[PDB]
Formats: C-alpha cells, structure tokens, sequence
C-alpha cells in the first residue's frame, strides 16, 4: 500500500473549475496507472478515468468527459484532475488510486472532497457546554463544545491539544440554510474536572479560525 | 457498462461469527486465457478511504488479515469474514476491474451486534456567550448505546416542541459497538427566558419508561 | 558536481556509444546471458555510462573511492567507485547488477544462483523470460527490443516496490 497525497477541501462556485492534485510518495509513478474515483454524498463509488503517466494515455469513463480532464507530470511524481464548470451534483470525495496492469486498486489517498455552492465562507463562534449549576455529583462528568453556523466544511475538533482521546463523541456536522453546525461531548471522572483544565480547540482553516474554549463551571 | 448488484444492502453480526455478503455481475468476469476472475473487494471504514481486500476475485491483499476470503467465478461473487470483529464495521464494495468503465457494487454495510446498552443522557443549557449573541441553544447528548434505534421529545415547560430542533449521529464505535447521539434545540433569547423548563425526553427499547432530563433557569 | 564515469572508445567498431541518440540507435542486425559472477569492486577505468543496479526497482550506482567518500569528477583517478557487492535486498541493497564496458558489449552480475525471484533472483531477469526496464535497458540489453512491456508490483522485506517489466511473449 504505497501512500498519496491529495490536495485540500475545496470550494467552488456554481459554474467555476477546480484542479485537485495527488502527490506520490516512495515510488515512481511511471511504473502505475493513476485512476479517480468519485463518491457524492452517502453513495456509492464512480470510476472516473485513468492516465499511464508513463505515455500519457487517458481513459475516461464516457459520462464524465468535457467535464473531467486528467493529466500526470513525471517530473513532480503528480498526478491532477480538472474539473470544468461544476454544478450541485458535483459536490463529492474525490480519490487517486495506484494500479498495476490488473486496474485493481491496490492503494488510495485520502480524497479531496469538493463543496460547489455559492454560500458565502463564514467563520463559526464556538460555545462551552458546562454540567448544569445544580447538579448532583457523580462518578463522572461530561462536558461538550458547540460549534455554530460555518461554512464550508470542514472544522477540526480537539480537547487539550489531542491528548484528550478517549470518552470523546464528536457528532457529523448538519446543514440548515448554508451553515453548518457541529458539537463534540467528552467524558472525564469527576476528580478531573474542574481539578484539571480541559479546554476545546476548533480550527475552520476557510475563514482562518483558530480559538480556544476553555470550559469552566457556571454560577 | 457491467452492472454490479450486492445483496444484502445492510448487514449485523455478533462478534466471532462468520458473515457472508454476495456480488452478481451482468456479465461474467472469467477470462478465458487467465482462467482468471476480475472482482476486487474494497472495505471502507467510516471517515476512510476504501482499502483493497481481495483481489482476482480470491487472492487476498498482502496485509489482510486471512478472515477476509474472496469466492466465487463467473457471475456469482461472495465475500466471507471467518470470525467478524469489532473493528470490521464497513461498507464493503464489490467492483469489477474487467472492462471499461470499471464499475462498483452497491455497497454491503456491516453492523455489529452487540448486548443491549441504556444511553448516558446529559442536557446543557446555554452558554453565557451566545446568550449575550441574541440566541440560545440547548444541547442533550445520548452516548453508547444500543440499538441505534431512539426517539428525542423535546418539552418546553412540560409542552412539546418540534421546531427549531437538529440531530447527529455518530457511526458505530470500533471499539465498544455503541452508537450516540446529539440533538441541540435553537431558541431566541426572548423565547428562552420567556419558559422555565426545559426537558430532553427520550426512548428506547432498554427502558420501558422514558430517560427524562431537565433543569431550570434558576 | 555530477559524479558519473564514462568511458567510451569502440576499438572494435561495435558502434556502441552511437547507440546513445536514438530514432538512428535501433540496429540489431546480429542478435542471433544471465549466468554470471557475483558482484566485487569494478573501477571506472573499465566503466562507460551509467551503473544500474536492482533493488526490484533500478538504481545507478556514484563514484567513491576505496571508503563510500565520493569522488565527483567523473571516474579518472583509478576510481574504485562502484561498490556493487551485497547479498540480497531482504538483508542487503541489491540483488544484481548490469552496466556496459568500454568493450561495446557488457556482462552482468549477480548473487549466488541456484514469489520466487527474492529466493533465486541475481540479475534484472525476474524469470527467464522477463527483465526489469530501465531507461539503459535497450542499450545494455539490444536483444529484447520487443518484448512487451507492462506494470507490476511485488512486496520486498516489508516495501512495495512498482516495476515495469519487460517479457518476450
Ligand atoms: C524485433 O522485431 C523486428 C521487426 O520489426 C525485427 O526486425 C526484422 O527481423 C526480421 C527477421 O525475420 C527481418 O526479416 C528477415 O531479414 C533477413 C536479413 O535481412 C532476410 O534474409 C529474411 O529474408 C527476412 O526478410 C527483417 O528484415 C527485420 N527488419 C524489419 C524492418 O522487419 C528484429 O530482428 C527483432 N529483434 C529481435 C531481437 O527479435
Ligand atoms: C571489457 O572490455 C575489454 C576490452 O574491450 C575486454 O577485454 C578482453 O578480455 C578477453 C579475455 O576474455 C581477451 O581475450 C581480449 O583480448 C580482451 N580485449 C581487449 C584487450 O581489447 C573484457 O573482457 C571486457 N569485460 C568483460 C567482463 O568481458
Ligand atoms: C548527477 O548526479 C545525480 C545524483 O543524484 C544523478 O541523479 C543525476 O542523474 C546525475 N546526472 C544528471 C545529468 O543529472
Ligand atoms: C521469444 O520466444 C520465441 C518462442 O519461444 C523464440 O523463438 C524467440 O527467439 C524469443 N526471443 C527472445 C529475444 O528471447
């Protein structure tokens, strides 16, 4: 399973192109095929096209083609698909997979997912989720950390830099009226909580979001 | 175009049981110099990119651990796991990689089976800095529970109230096999403090009366 | 600094090294093999072009000198440069080895003889009828021209490694 790896999420507006990249690592390209796969939202997969980076030879999948041009350059061990004048149905997960001469693919990168919509880039404000003022004390607490009204995907969610892992449930972000909202819940024994800090970190890299929400108790 | 059709669509094992799940082709994916099938299996892991299983139809993905076993010739297709595990959760695709274009299953989602769980209920009034925005949220977490099947009513001073209201669900756990859920109710902040309540009702099937959670604005 | 040695004169006039410019290289008209001697220490005296070298995938080997310093003046100084010994890619860097004398024709090299290539494998040959392409394989081998070519991958001591290989169908 060698690794690739694809550019980042990508928002396009209604009749505008995109070109996703796929850098390989550990092997030269010429020696694969390099196929794109699509997946739109809770369905299933699409083979799109191939190119043998070693002539240049494309084959496409014929429901694809005027809107999909794939291209390879052995010079930067990258392969590119170039989408032309996307519309709504679109919006997916965009994979590079490897293959030998069997056109199994062995290897994926980690996809490209691609938001076409003409909502406007809006930065989230993040709330902290503290246990209601009168509560009894138990064993263990739960705290949580609202994420609300952003757009596009994705944020990244995370309790005391990563070091926080297990007892999370971080819950799918859900879409309104072009703004998403997410929320996460960790579990702690109460002799952590308030004793130690836990503080929620969100990133929304589109509108250069970084902040820190430290939760501490009501009064 | 060869058209792949997978039965079942979905798909719920006990730990340590043996599961079959069964790719059908339109046309046959033999090759009459190969004495070779040309069917892949891919497992997609939720939140992942679909790895390669099995490949030639038979021959297992170096790496794999050897429960995954691919059968089968022809048009006819299964793909088998010895003893599932808890970490098997996936949607499993079967695609031909005989002719182009190279077309996929439907997909095969494999669910665990695991001993009935009671959700762990939390509810949340609203922070004080989106108070001081103008809106209020009321946030109720339902973690690792079993069945995935549970109802949320959301009471306003003892009324129910439908609007205004978002859910989320979490895919199954890897690890424990639970499944949990947040709902968080939008108010304004005139509605909010205009009610004293607030209470996040569920049901499920571990409990015959229903988990209630509630405070007040005091 | 580039440090590749190239020593190029066809005393016979094999007109080898105008072999290195093709739409004019592809002559054959004599083609009418892999058995060799284990790899020692060649010196560039006796080298023209470069030095390919199978790990599963082909590497060219540089000039150094009797420690692996290397040397960076294309191969003059009695330049014990190419260090092509090693036992084989699961416990040393290559299997076997092909570069061309100044003769106008060349030998190869491998590991002792006896998938199943990382068990009986020395030079580029995977099997009898198939080697490993790299960008020197028509000039080193003139003879498999035609073989047809195509993309394989095999798992090497925990590494994948992506060939091209070239067989006589
Ligand atoms: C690789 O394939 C090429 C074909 O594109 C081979 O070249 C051709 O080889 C044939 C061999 O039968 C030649 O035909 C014969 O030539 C001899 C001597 O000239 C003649 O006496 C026979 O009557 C017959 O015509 C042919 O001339 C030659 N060239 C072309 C353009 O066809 C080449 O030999 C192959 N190389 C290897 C290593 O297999
Ligand atoms: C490299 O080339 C040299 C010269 O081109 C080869 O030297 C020949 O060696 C044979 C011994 O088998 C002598 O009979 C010839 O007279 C030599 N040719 C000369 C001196 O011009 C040398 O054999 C080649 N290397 C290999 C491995 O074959
Ligand atoms: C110069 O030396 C480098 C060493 O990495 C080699 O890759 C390259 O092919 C050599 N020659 C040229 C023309 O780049
Ligand atoms: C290729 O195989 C054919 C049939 O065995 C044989 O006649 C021919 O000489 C072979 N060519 C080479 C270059 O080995």
């Amino acid at each position: 399973e060698v690794q690739l790896q694809q550019s980042g999420a990508e928002l396009v507006k209604p009749g505008a192109s995109v070109k996703l990249s796929c850098t390989a690592s550990g092997f030269n390209i010429k020696d694969t095929y390099i196929h794109w796969v699509n997946q739109r939202p809770e369905q299933g997969l699409e083979w799109i096209g191939r190119i043998d980076p070693a002539n240049g030879h494309t084959q496409y999948d014929p429901k694809f083609q005027g809107k999909a041009t794939i291209t390879a350059d052995t010079s930067s061990n990258t392969a590119y698909l170039q989408l032309s004048s996307l519309t709504s149905e679109d919006t997916a997960v965009y994979y590079c997979a490897t293959s030998d001469y069997s056109y199994a693919l062995d290897s994926w990168g980690q996809g490209t997912s691609v938001t076409v919509s003409s909502a406007k880039t809006t930065a989230p404000s993040v709330y902290p989720l503290a246990p209601v003022c009168g509560d009894t004390t138990g064993s263990s607490v739960t705290l949580g950390c609202l994420v609300k009204g952003y757009f596009p995907e994705p944020v990244t969610l995370t309790w005391n830099s990563g070091s926080l892992s297990s007892g999370v449930h971080t819950f799918p972000a859900v879409l309104q009226s072009d703004l998403y909202t997410l929320s996460s819940s960790v579990t702690v024994t109460s002799s952590t909580w308030p004793s130690q800090s836990i503080t929620c970190n969100v990133a929304h890299p589109a509108s250069s979001t970084k902040v820190d929400k430290k939760i501490e108790p009501r009064g | 175009d060869i058209v792949m059709t997978q039965s079942p669509s979905s798909l719920a094992m006990s730990v340590g049981q043996k599961v079959t799940m069964s790719c059908k082709s339109s046309q046959s994916l033999l090759n009459s110099n190969n004495q070779k099938n040309y069917l892949a299996w891919y497992q997609q892991k939720p939140g992942q990119s679909p790895k390669l299983l099995v490949y030639f139809a038979s021959t297992r993905e170096s790496g794999v651990p050897d429960r995954f076993i691919g059968s089968g010739s022809g048009t006819d297709f299964t793909l088998t796991i010895s003893s599932v595990q808890a970490e098997d959760l996936a949607d499993y695709f079967c695609q031909q990689h005989y002719s182009t274009p190279y077309t996929f299953g439907g997909g095969t989602k494999l669910e665990i089976r695991r001993a009935d769980a009671a959700p762990t209920v939390s509810i949340f009034p609203p922070s004080s800095e989106q108070l001081t925005s103008g809106g209020a949220s009321v946030v109720c977490f339902l973690n690792n529970f079993y069945p995935k099947d549970i109802n949320v009513k959301w009471k306003i001073d003892g009324s129910e109230r439908q609007n205004g209201v978002l859910n989320s669900w979490t895919d199954q756990d890897s690890k424990d096999s639970t499944y949990s859920m947040s709902s968080t109710l939008t108010l304004t902040k005139d509605e909010y403090e205009r009610h004293n309540s607030y209470t996040c009702e569920a049901t499920h099937k571990t409990s015959t009366s229903p988990i209630v959670k509630s405070f007040n604005r005091n | 600094i580039n440090r590749t040695a190239l020593n190029c004169n066809d005393s016979l006039h094999t007109g080898f090294i105008a072999s290195l410019f093709y739409t004019h290289s592809f002559n054959s008209s004599g083609c009418p093999h892999y058995p060799p001697r284990q790899c020692g220490v060649v010196s560039a005296k006796t080298v023209c072009g470069p030095v390919y070298c199978f790990t599963p995938s082909p590497v060219v080997v540089g000039t150094t000198d009797r420690l692996g310093a290397p040397t960076y003046t294309w191969g003059e100084n009695e330049t014990d440069v190419f260090l092509l010994n090693s036992t084989r890619p699961p416990l040393g860097s290559w299997f076997g080895c092909t570069w061309m004398n100044s003769s106008g024709y060349t030998k190869t090299c491998g590991a002792p003889p006896c998938t199943t290539y990382l068990k009986c494998g020395s030079g580029p040959w995977l099997t009898p009828r198939c080697l490993i392409d790299y960008p020197y394989r028509l000039w080193h081998y003139p003879c498999t021209v035609n073989y047809t070519i195509f993309k394989i991958r095999m798992y090497v001591g925990g590494v994948e490694h992506r060939l091209t290989a070239a067989c006589n169908f």
